[PDB]
Order: structure tokens, then C-alpha cells, then sequence
């Protein structure tokens, strides 16, 4: 069983960028509903119970033929990743480790911002937008994804999360999703969280270079 | 020539760049030894370090998909093989309600094929039929009735090429399940940095939280935080349910991967180490993957890249 | 060049089932945007051509969304709700046993539609683009009413189906009034906004299409 | 192997399915497929639940040396992309429901 | 050039300048052949190599340096070249742990009290509780206020009692299975025989995310470091290839480390059930060669590759792409039972004909008990026939089979292309270079 983890900030800490009413509906019943549905499903099978959270997401994905438990398990992971992906007084310019990595696999931060926005702008329907670290390619990429699927099923480590589900922003921005993406990238995106996520990914990706002797 | 199958290794004095941009021939600026590391296919189940414990009148007739049955004279060739646009006969089928697409088609010219007899026997009553026919659905048995894989190209490592030469009490075990610290925004706690990661992924507000020693707490089901000492290394044993101390506070002769010659001595009271590379290092022994060195004077040409598989008799 | 027409009922006539703000925003800044985008790129023929037998053309999204929105407005009237009658009643009895069974199946399908999408009740008058797809002995039951759920802008007509009634399970259709309480929105729609007259006319049109395809 | 075929190939079995799930699924109005002693090589590129009322079927996946034993009164959902081979040694009759993505 | 070629060799071919410990003869051969064929040796290294050909001279020199011969032999096995920079293992905040029972408890096939299990499983929900570093100061219980009697670990105590019961019940069977399936002992296998000690933790006692104190026991060049963490199975840290050239300076046998369990697996299928990573010291920046899949066993009972690849998480065997889309193909109406129906029909017809008369070869055996002789006889007394009608209805069944499967299929394409899900099974059908009567 997985408990409903609260965001690391008070529900009113994102004002006026994200109003408290959105927080109380996105986490009070939306994220709680996903959590409660999963626990009922996990209470019947002793096999899906026992997997880790990343194991359960990949196991229930079933190689493109998702099990009934996939939607609930994958959605709660995305929301806790979404809450930690935003911090009060976020935005500005990422520094240090994220900085040269962004300008290495994208050319510069300016080319990254336009690439990230187009992924969310062209996302048709409810889905997610990701800045992930490719395990095999050892580089940062921007991936658009629909419904509850996350790049965990591709064995990729997410770094930054954005929710483009309508219920996430239909109160303060409604159908004006274009400015909602810009505000998230300007006042809400947490690059401090991207520090440790790309630090945690360093235990599995090793984005550096080897020291090769001259002999 | 290679006296045994294996892979090539050189340490120094062999040019890494091929003499020609398209070849695999390397030169020796100086004198060096070329090593051959001895070694013994699905590409989906066989992968690196896999341990293999096993070795590698019409109413009487019928028409169906790409085939039909015949109880007008039928002509079949001697070999029983039909060619395209051939004449075999000059209302043959019950005109079934449903008919699928067939590569074969009848115009009687058979154009799109074997032919064998079909005989049905019941209580001695014999009648023969002529059968002319050509994903899982298109299928036209009954349940009722050593070595280790080395991939990078496959080599088998086994005993034919690898051989062995040679508070409460503190105990190794779990210290509990680490929990996420919300100050670091990580689902699974980092617990540690390195000289490259600490410069790369340390936030400004986290500068004061780095510690040069281990400080361990403990939280029970009620949310209380327990340490039992703020300046020592104390953790709780999950099994015996008792506190105990850590080992360090976390502030041999033969090395792994080294190559030996045939009569290299390690001690006066020890047998000579033999040729090969140190594969496994243990408490009191090492396991050696046997290798054969070849002496090569300057100007010699190495026939093969690094780690290239050479069979017996190969130059 | 297609055009967007206002709904055939006053924007204040749907209260409280659908607020005036919700109606005007949904009609004039979702449907209007879809229609104008489709016009910029350039209805049944357009949708079928843009489906392209699976690899959807870039213009498929806007045209399909506009067609589905036009379908949705025609299926709701202020005096809606209740039960249908006549050949529609006999068909619903044959294809669902009882009206309560149909209504509960439709509500369950609408609630279980994960993410953005639609729930459709359509007449099975489909023909496939393959030879040996014709039944020489039709039993008159193969052309029945079925419930289908589709994501994003997909409509059953791409399967050569005949849509009769739809409910917009997109969160933008009801988030302003019912928020995430989808069950309440579905119940209110079913019991107050379902225009059985339009459904009956569409069923008769599907019957006429099947008859004209018979000969 | 230690792992049974159903777990490996993701086959859900609901042996002795109760009436409640049975008429929740709308089994009574599904079409009926019947067969005798035959052998159908099929690939399930769509999901399909199967209710068996009379008869027995042994399922052998492509390349497997073992079989999954299904008796009458069981509800079995054959997964998508399954490469199996049905076997019948007696008259058989079943009810089905081909299901696309989501749905049920 | 001979700077990028060496780097390419290291990265793509696993090259590393491992030290070759040579005998005096091999050392002399290398140092002296660099001068010429038959020439007076002039380079001082060649002169020294010539002098060292006699062990008496070596012993005299060793006595001159005033050292013993044993460590001079041990002096040869010294790592040459530059040394890597020392590790500065800095902790990312304090270590905060909580005793959480493993989620996979109980083991499959083991029955326990459901109420006790549900009481245990309530502790798993504590992962959602947030811990702030600015919070671990208000209620710090140090000393007699942190004694085990004051602990609130009732769920963990229930888990402990159930684990002890399971261990006592299953201890001998696991050892018997290990002896039956594993001929020889290897690091990662079950510690059995005289090497087994009471109190060793079993596999269900562990779970990913646990922090463990252990000792490095085995270094393998192609597998990694093996750490004993107090269990009946050793832990495994995957390191292989070039990484050992530098990591061997820091990860050595006998040292005490802190490790985190990353994965727990079935010992029967996977070679190393417990997979770890080094917390202290941190060598994440030094590990480049990664394992694509965890190594597995190929047992005698494994006769189907698909079953093997499904027991682990390995992709299916690829095949050439047919190039024909599945929904453009024609429907199937040939019921496989018709052939048996055809055989029964011809049998009945031949029996009727014989009764009327007397009131590359394949033989189709058919008895008489599985035929309806009475109906056939009545039909013959009357005169397509019945069996043809049965064939037609069975073909209609197979053809409506086809239509309903096709319609579900088209709905699947619609939904998947609307949501980006794969159409065919991933890991299959790799791209190229990878390897009329009716009128009459
Ligand atoms: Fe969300
Ligand atoms: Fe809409």
C-alpha cells in the first residue's frame, strides 16, 4: 500500500501562479483517488504487492498491453514527481549540473525552452511532458507522453515533470495552455529538484568521461 | 599461428591506430608480448555472464485455403510437382458458403505444388482422394497424446581455461530502509556525493548539510526520532532489536587484472604463478584465466584489433 | 472553408446542468479554435480522408474535434432526459435488455474513460476494406447498437459506424461546473440533457443508410 | 520450469466463475463457438475472454513443451500477441468477448 | 592518430594497460631486443636485465638494498602508472532510516494470518510521511529515552515472528533445493554445508532500499564486487571491464563498506539475487561499463527460449518484418474441424454405398462408433447434404470469429494511434539489415 504523499509546500504556496483551489482538487481528490484505487487493487493480489514502485509501473505496463492496475500505479508516481518538480519561487535559470547538461544535449538553454514548450503545445489531450535522461544514449531529452504512461517503462529516469492534463490547469488558465506552460517555466519549475534527480541518475547513467592512461 | 582459440590483448608497445585506415594490422614501435586469453546463439536469452548448464461426386470433394480435394480426368506429373500455369484436369467442389483468398486459382489451369493420396478407411472400405495443395494463422506435439558466456562475438569461460591458485556484537547486516529527505527532493535518498557529483549537484541551501562522517537516526511507527548518541556511529539491528556500533565511522599482494608469466614467483614457500590474467580475487586465493604470451620484436605486424577473437591456426 | 455555428439553444437555457460561462467558453474558444485551425489547414469526408486508415494526417485532430463538438451540441436540449420510445425503445431493449441496464452501462463507460476522450452509442452498420467481409446470410442482429469509448478526437465513424449519441468525457466539458466529480456530471447529463428525439432521428438515418447500402 | 505457464504468458483464469461476474460481463448474449477434435493455430493480436461451458481445451504456446489445462466453467482472458495453439480432444463450446484497448 | 585510437580502444574494446609481471628472462628479452639482433648492449636497462638473469646476482642486490626476498617478490605485483585521485565520500545529509517490513512478504505458497499481514502492511504507508532536515531537533531522544523498550515497532515485531516461523519451517528444504539445483558453490549462491551458520538472513528478510553494512569478499573482473551483508546469499555490485583498472585502487577485499540494495531477484533464475550499489565509498563516477540485463542461469528444464525470456525481463527473439499490415489481410473462414467433418462424411458415404451394394499416400483411420449411421441411411433412402450444411455453419462460425476479431482490432488501432501505444509486440519484427472457376 502506498500513502498519499503531500507536496513539500503548503497548498497555497504556489499563489498566484497556481491557485489553492487547483491544489485542493488536484491533490485532495485527483491524486488521492489514484492512490485509493491502487491500494484496493493491491489488496487483492499478493504478486503486484511486493514490487517496488518502479517495478510495479513496468510490470503492469506489460510491454504495451497495460494491466488494469497500470493506470492507478503510474498516475500516483507522476503526481508526486509533479509536486516535487515545482517549488515556491521557482523558474529563473538552472545552475551548475543541470546547466551544462542542458546546453550540451540541446545546444543552449534557449533551444531547450522552445523544445520543451513545443512538446507541451503539441500534446493532444491529457498527457505529460518530460525532460528525461536516456540510459543507453546518456543524454537529456524532452519527451511528450499521453495518458498515465511515464518514461519509466522505457527505463529512462525523469528529471522535470509537467502536467498537461486539463484538470491540472482548467481553473486559472483553462484552454489557454500556451501561457500556462510559460508560467510554469518562469515561476514554478524547480531546478533544485533536477539537481538530485540527475545526481540520483548518476548512480545508473554516469554522464561523465573516463580517465584513460597514456600508456 | 594461434595455438588455441581466444581473444587478443596487448598492454603497451603496440600502436592502437591501424597502419591503414581500413585494416586491422598494428605495428610495434618496441618489443612487447602479445597475449591470447583462452576461451571456449540466440542474442535474446544468451547474454554476458550467463551461466549455461546445458549445451547450446462434388459432394464427396472439398476445397479449402490453397488446397482442394478430388475423389473429367486428372493428370498429375510423374514427380507429383505442379508448375505455374499447368493443366491437371480437362462442378468439382460443393460451392461452400465462405471462401478465403487463395494464392492458387483455377481458370482447368492451376496457376498461383505437391500432390499426395488421401485414403479414408472404415471397416475395410477403402477410397482414395487426390490432394492438391500449397503468422500462426496461415499454418495449414499433441498435449493429450557448463561454462559462462562472455559477450562484447561470444566466448565460453569454464574450468578448461580458468583455474584457482592458492550494545551488541558488531555484525554485518541491514541497518533499516532509508527514507526520502524532502530537503533533497529525491524519491530515493542519495545518502552520498563524490568529488564530481558534489560540485555538480549540490544546491546552495544544501551546503551546510553535507557531513564528513556518518550520522544515523531512527524513526519508529509513531514518528519519533531516536539516535541514542549524537556523536557516535549507532544503528539498530532489525533482527535482534538492539542498538550496536558501526565499524569505521566512514570518514593484498596480487592485484585484479594483472598478467603473469609462466614461472613468476610470489613467495619462497609458494608454487610459481603461471601465465594468465587475474580474474577473481578472494581471501586466500585467486582464479586465473589462462593466457599465452607471444614475443614480438619491433617491426612486427599484429593481425587483429584488441579483444579480437582468434581461432586455432589463425595468424 | 467550414464555419462554426452557435448551438441551437440559448446559452442560458441549460442551467444548472451546464452553466452559461461553461457553455460559451467551450463553444467559442474550444470549438471555435478547432474550426478556425482546420480552416487554416484547409466534414465526414474530411475526417475519413484524414484518418488515412490509421496513420492520421495532421489535419485529422482539428476536423475530428470539430465534428465531435458539432455532434455533442445537437445531442443536448434543455428539456432533455427521461426515456426514448418507439423503434428506439425496442432497439435499446433488444441491445441492452432494459433501459436501466443501458443507462448503467453507459454511465460506467463514461466514468471509466481514462483521460480525454468520448463515449459513443452507435449503430453497427460497418463494412471493412477487405474482401470476404460480407455475410451472405445476415441475421438482422449483426446491425445493433453498441457502446464504444474513444480517446481524444476519435469517433466511431472511422470504423464505418453510425454515431447516435455522445457524451464529452473531456475534462474541459465539465470541470467548470462539476470539477472532477465525473459521476455527478454523467448522471446530470443522462437525466436532464439527453435528447432522445435527436437520437431517434439519427437511428432512423442509420437505418436509411443501411437500407440504401442493402441495394 | 518453476513458474507456471499462466504467470509467464499473462493468462488470467477465473475458474468456477460466479454468476455475479458472469452477468456483469454480459456472457449470456455472446456468440457461441463450437468445435470437436481439431487443432487451431491462432495468434491473439486482440484480447479475448473465453467462457467454457462444455468441453476441454489444452493450450500450448509456440515452442512450449507444456500445456495450460482448462476445464469447463472457467473464465480465461487470452492476452494480446499470444502465440499459442489450441487443442481439443472432445466436443467443445464457448462464449467470448473480443475486447480492444481500455473498454473493460 | 595515436591519442584518439587509444581512447577508442579503451571505450569500445575494453583495453586497459594491465601490468604484466614478467620473469627475468622475459624482461631481458623485451629490454634487449629493442637494441638489435646481435649487438653489444648499451642501454642501462638492458645491462641490468642481463645481470638479473642470474638469481645469485638478484639475491646479492637484494641483500645490498637490505630487504628480504619475500616482499621483493611482492614488490613485483605493484600497480604501475599514475594513481587515481583519492575519494571524498561526502554524505548528503544525515542517514535517516526506518524499520519497514519487506513488501513481498510472505513468500509465494506460504500461508500466514491475513489480519497480521494487514497489520504489517500498514507500515508500508509510512513512505508518504515527509521528513525535513530542519525538523530532526524538537523531539530527539538520546540515551535512556532511546532504549529498545521505548521502541514502537509492533508491526516489525509481527513481521519478525512470522519470518522466524517461516525460516524454521523452510530452512532445510531451501538447503536441499540449493544442493539439488546448484552443483557447485559460487558467490551469490546459497551458503550451505559446513559454511552455513545459524542466524544468517534469508532472502525475504531483504528488500530494495535497505541500507546494509558489509564486507567485500570477492572481486571479479567481469562481474563485480561481492559483499557479505549477513545473509545466506552474498550481495553483488556490478563492475566489469575497464572500470576495475581504477576502482581496484579503492574497492579491495576485506574492507568495510555501506551498500544499498537496488534489486532482489529469484536465485533459481538469476545468478545474483541481491544487487547492490556502493554508498560509502562512492564510485558512481568511475563506473562506465553497465550490464544490459542481469545474468541468469540456463537450467536443464529450460527448453523454450520464450519461457526463459519471460521468466526474466528479456526481449523476445526478433524476426524479419513480414511487411504486410494485419488489418488489410482478408478474414479467415476455414474452420479446422471441417477436415474431421469431411472424414466423417466420406466414411458415412462409403459405409452407405457398401450397405447398398451388400445389404505419396496418407491413410485416414476412422472407426464407426463416432458416426451417425441412422441419419445418413435415412437421407440415402430419401434420394448439398447434411454434412455440407454442418461445414457451412462451422465456416460461418469461423468467419464471424474473423469479423469480430477484426472489428476489435480496428478499434485497437484507433485507440493506440490516438494514445501512442505500440501496435505490434515490442522487440519483434526488427527493421532491415538487422540480420475463372467462379465464373463457371
Ligand atoms: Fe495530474
Ligand atoms: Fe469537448
Amino acid at each position: 500500500y502506498y500513502g498519499l504523499k503531500t507536496p513539500p509546500y503548503p497548498l497555497d504556496a504556489l499563489e498566484p501562479y497556481m491557485s489553492q483551489r487547483t491544489l485542493e482538487v488536484h491533490w485532495g481528490k485527483h491524486h488521492r483517488g489514484y492512490v485509493d484505487n491502487l491500494n484496493k487493487q493491491l489488496g487483492k493480489d499478493d504478486r503486484l504487492y511486493g514490487y517496488t514502485m518502479e517495478e510495479l509501473i513496468k510490470a503492469t505496463y506489460n510491454n504495451g498491453n497495460p494491466l488494469p492496475e497500470f493506470n492507478n500505479a503510474a498516475q500516483v508516481y507522476n503526481h508526486d514527481f509533479f509536486w516535487e518538480s515545482m517549488q515556491p519561487g521557482g523558474g529563473d535559470m538552472p545552475i551548475k549540473g543541470v546547466l551544462e547538461q542542458i546546453e550540451k544535449d540541446f545546444g543552449s538553454f534557449t533551444n531547450f525552452r522552445e523544445k520543451f514548450t513545443n512538446a507541451a503545445l503539441t500534446q493532444f489531450g491529457s498527457g505529460w511532458v518530460w525532460l528525461v535522461l536516456k540510459r543507453e544514449e546518456r543524454r537529456l531529452e524532452v519527451v511528450k507522453t499521453s495518458n498515465a504512461i511515464n518514461p519509466l517503462v522505457w527505463d529512462d529516469i525523469p528529471i522535470i515533470n509537467l502536467d498537461v492534463w486539463e484538470h491540472s490547469y482548467y481553473l486559472d488558465y483553462k484552454n489557454e495552455r500556451g501561457k500556462y506552460i510559460n508560467t510554469f517555466l518562469n515561476h514554478l519549475v524547480s531546478w533544485n529538484a533536477a539537481m538530485s534527480r540527475m545526481a540520483r541518475a548518476e548512480a545508473f547513467v554516469n554522464l561523465g568521461e573516463p580517465t584513460i592512461p597514456i600508456a | 599461428y594461434s595455438d588455441s582459440e581466444g581473444e587478443m590483448h596487448w598492454s603497451t608497445d603496440v600502436s592502437h591506430a591501424p597502419e591503414f585506415t581500413y585494416s586491422n594490422v598494428h605495428l610495434l614501435p618496441k618489443t612487447s608480448h602479445l597475449w591470447i586469453l583462452s576461451g571456449g546463439i540466440l542474442f535474446s536469452i544468451h547474454k554476458d555472464q550467463d551461466q549455461m548448464n546445458i549445451p547450446f461426386s462434388d459432394l464427396l470433394a472439398k476445397r479449402r485455403r490453397n488446397r482442394f480435394l478430388i475423389p473429367i480426368s486428372v493428370e498429375i506429373p510423374i514427380n507429383g510437382i505442379f508448375r505455374r500455369n499447368s493443366i491437371f484436369a480437362f462442378t468439382l467442389f460443393p460451392k461452400d458458403l465462405f471462401r478465403e483468398k487463395d494464392n492458387i486459382q483455377l481458370r482447368l489451369v492451376l496457376n498461383w505444388v505437391r500432390a499426395f493420396f488421401v485414403e479414408v478407411n472404415t471397416k475395410g472400405l477403402i477410397r482414395d482422394f487426390i490432394r492438391i495443395g500449397l503468422r500462426k494463422r496461415n499454418n495449414p506435439m499433441n498435449p493429450f497424446y557448463h561454462g559462462t558466456i562472455r559477450m562484447f562475438s561470444l566466448l565460453i569461460l569454464s574450468s578448461s581455461n580458468c583455474f584457482r591458485i592458492g550494545t551488541i556484537k558488531n555484525s554485518s547486516g541491514p541497518l533499516g530502509t532509508a527514507i526520502q529527505i524532502s530537503n533533497f527532493y529525491s524519491f530515493l535518498p542519495l545518502l552520498t556525493y563524490n568529488q564530481i557529483s558534489v560540485i555538480k549537484y549540490l544546491q546552495l541551501d544544501n551546503f551546510k548539510y553535507i557531513f564528513q562522517v556518518i550520522h544515523s537516526y531512527l524513526i519508529d511507527e509513531n514518528g519519533r526520532i531516536f539516535n541514542l548518541d549524537p556523536y557516535s556511529n549507532l544503528v539498530l539491528n532489525p533482527f535482534k532489536l538492539n542498538w550496536y556500533f558501526l565499524h569505521q565511522n566512514y570518514n593484498t599482494i596480487i592485484s585484479l587484472g594483472q598478467f603473469f608469466c609462466e614461472n613468476v614467483c610470489i613467495a619462497k614457500k609458494e608454487p610459481y604463478l603461471k601465465s594468465g590474467q587475474v580474474l577473481i580475487v578472494q581471501r586466500d586465493s585467486v582464479v586465473i584465466r589462462s593466457a599465452k604470451p607471444y614475443l614480438a620484436t619491433p617491426g612486427a605486424k599484429v593481425h587483429g584489433h584488441y579483444r579480437e577473437i582468434l581461432y586455432e591456426g589463425d595468424t | 472553408g467550414f464555419e462554426l455555428k452557435p448551438p441551437p439553444y440559448p446559452l442560458d437555457a441549460l442551467e444548472p446542468h451546464m452553466s452559461r460561462e461553461t457553455l460559451d467558453y467551450h463553444w467559442g474558444k474550444h470549438h471555435k479554435t478547432y474550426v478556425e485551425n482546420l480552416n487554416k489547414q484547409i466534414l465526414e469526408e474530411v475526417v475519413l480522408l484524414s484518418y488515412n486508415r490509421g496513420n492520421m494526417l495532421p489535419a485529422f485532430n482539428n476536423a475530428a474535434q470539430a465534428w465531435n463538438h458539432e455532434f455533442f451540441w445537437e445531442s443536448i436540449q434543455p428539456g432533455g432526459g427521461g426515456k426514448p420510445s418507439g423503434d428506439l425503445l425496442r432497439l435499446i431493449e433488444r441491445d441492452f435488455g432494459s433501459f436501466s441496464d443501458f443507462v448503467e452501462r453507459f454511465k460506467a463507460a463514461a466514468a471509466s474513460n481514462f483521460g480525454s476522450g468520448w463515449t459513443w452509442l452507435a449503430y453497427k452498420a460497418n463494412r471493412l476494406d477487405v474482401a470476404n467481409a460480407v455475410n451472405p446470410l445476415p441475421k438482422e442482429e449483426d446491425k445493433k447498437l453498441v457502446i464504444v469509448k474513444t480517446p481524444n478526437a476519435v469517433n466511431p465513424l472511422v470504423w464505418d459506424y453510425s454515431p447516435l449519441l455522445t457524451i464529452d468525457t473531456w475534462e474541459h466539458a465539465y470541470y467548470l461546473d462539476f470539477e472532477n466529480r465525473r459521476i455527478e456530471y454523467i448522471n446530470t447529463f443522462m437525466e436532464k440533457l439527453v435528447s432522445w428525439e435527436t437520437v431517434s432521428t439519427r437511428l432512423e438515418s442509420a437505418m436509411a443508410r443501411a437500407a440504401q447500402r442493402e441495394q | 520450469m518453476q513458474t507456471p505457464l499462466e504467470e509467464l504468458y499473462n493468462v488470467k483464469v477465473e475458474r468456477k466463475v460466479s454468476q455475479r461476474r458472469l452477468e456483469e460481463l454480459g456472457v449470456s448474449r455472446w456468440s457461441v463457438w463450437k468445435t470437436g477434435k481439431c487443432k487451431l493455430p491462432w495468434d491473439w493480436q486482440v484480447d479475448q475472454l473465453v467462457y467454457i461451458e462444455e468441453g476441454e481445451v489444452r493450450v500450448v504456446p509456440e515452442g512450449s513443451k507444456r500445456f495450460m489445462q482448462f476445464l469447463a466453467g472457467d473464465l480465461v482472458r487470452y492476452p494480446k500477441w499470444l502465440e499459442a495453439d489450441l487443442f481439443f480432444n472432445a466436443p467443445y463450446s464457448e462464449r467470448y468477448c473480443f475486447k480492444a484497448y481500455a473498454d473493460d | 592518430t595515436e591519442d584518439e585510437a587509444r581512447r577508442r580502444n579503451w571505450i569500445e574494446r575494453g583495453w586497459a594497460p594491465w601490468e604484466e609481471i614478467l620473469t627475468p628472462e622475459a624482461d631481458f628479452a623485451r629490454k634487449s631486443l629493442n637494441e638489435g639482433e646481435e649487438v653489444p648492449l648499451q642501454s642501462p636497462e638492458a645491462i641490468e636485465a642481463f645481470k638479473m638473469l642470474r638469481p645469485s646476482y638478484r639475491k646479492k642486490k637484494i641483500k645490498e638494498m637490505g630487504i628480504t626476498e619475500d616482499e621483493w617478490y611482492a614488490k613485483q605485483f605493484e600497480i604501475r602508472g599514475d594513481k587515481p585521485p583519492p575519494l571524498d565520500t561526502s554524505w548528503a545529509g544525515p542517514l535517516v532510516v526506518r524499520q519497514i517490513p519487506p513488501r513481498d512478504w510472505p513468500p509465494k505458497g506460504w500461508e500466514v494470518d491475513r489480519k497480521e499481514l494487514e497489520f504489517i502492511r500498514e507500515a508500508h504507508k509510512l513512505m508518504a510521511e515527509r521528513v525535513w532536515l530542519e525538523d530532526l531537533d524538537k523531539d530527539l531522544k538520546v540515551g535512556e529515552d532511546a532504549t529498545v523498550d521505548k521502541m514502537c515497532l509492533e508491526r516489525f515485531k509481527v513481521f519478525l515472528k512470522q519470518y522466524n516461523e517461516w525460516v524454521e519451517a523452510n530452512k532445510d528444504r531451501l538447503e536441499e533445493d540449493s544442493y539439488k539445483y546448484d552443483q557447485d558453490f559460487y558467490p551469490g549462491r546459497r551458503i550451505r554445508g559446513k559454511d552455513y551458520k545459524e542466524g544468517m538472513y534469508e532472502l525475504p528478510f531483504y528488500y530494495p532500499g535497505m541500507i546494509c553494512e558489509g564486507t567485500v569478499t570477492t572481486l571479479h573482473l567481469y562481474q563485480g564486487a561481492f559483499v557479505d551483508i549477513g545473509g545466506v546469499h552474498e550481495g553483488w555490485v556490478p563492475i566489469k571491464g575497464n572500470d576495475w583498472f581504477w576502482i581496484r585502487h579503492f574497492i579491495r577485499v576485506g574492507m568495510h563498506v555501506i551498500v544499498e540494495i537496488t534489486a532482489k531477484r529469484d536465485p533459481y533464475r538469476f545468478r545474483f539475487p541481491l544487487e547492490l550499489r556502493f554508498v560509502h565509498p562512492n564510485i558512481d563516477h568511475m563506473i562506465f561499463n553497465k550490464f544490459d540485463f542481469p545474468p541468469i542461469f540456463h537450467r536443464d528444464g529450460d527448453t523454450n527460449p520464450d519461457e526463459i525470456r519471460r521468466d526474466c525481463g528479456r526481449p523476445p527473439e526478433p524476426r524479419k518484418d513480414p511487411g504486410s499490415k494485419p488489418e488489410e489481410e482478408g478474414l479467415l473462414s476455414d474452420h479446422p474441424y471441417v477436415d474431421k467433418l469431411w472424414q466423417l462424411h466420406v466414411a458415412e458415404q462409403m459405409i452407405l454405398d457398401d450397405y447398398e451394394a451388400n445389404p505419396p499416400k496418407v491413410i485416414l483411420k476412422t472407426s464407426v462408433k463416432e458416426l451417425d449411421l441412422e441419419a445418413a441411411l435415412i437421407e440415402r433412402k430419401y434420394h448439398k447434404l447434411r454434412r455440407n450444411i454442418e461445414m457451412d455453419e462451422y465456416d460461418s462460425l469461423h468467419w464471424r470469429r474473423s469479423l469480430e476479431e477484426r472489428e476489435a482490432l480496428l478499434r485497437d488501432i484507433s485507440s493506440r494511434q490516438a494514445l501512442g501505444l505500440p501496435l505490434e509486440e515490442p522487440g519483434r519484427y526488427k527493421p532491415g539489415s538487422f540480420f475463372s472457376y467462379d465464373d463457371a
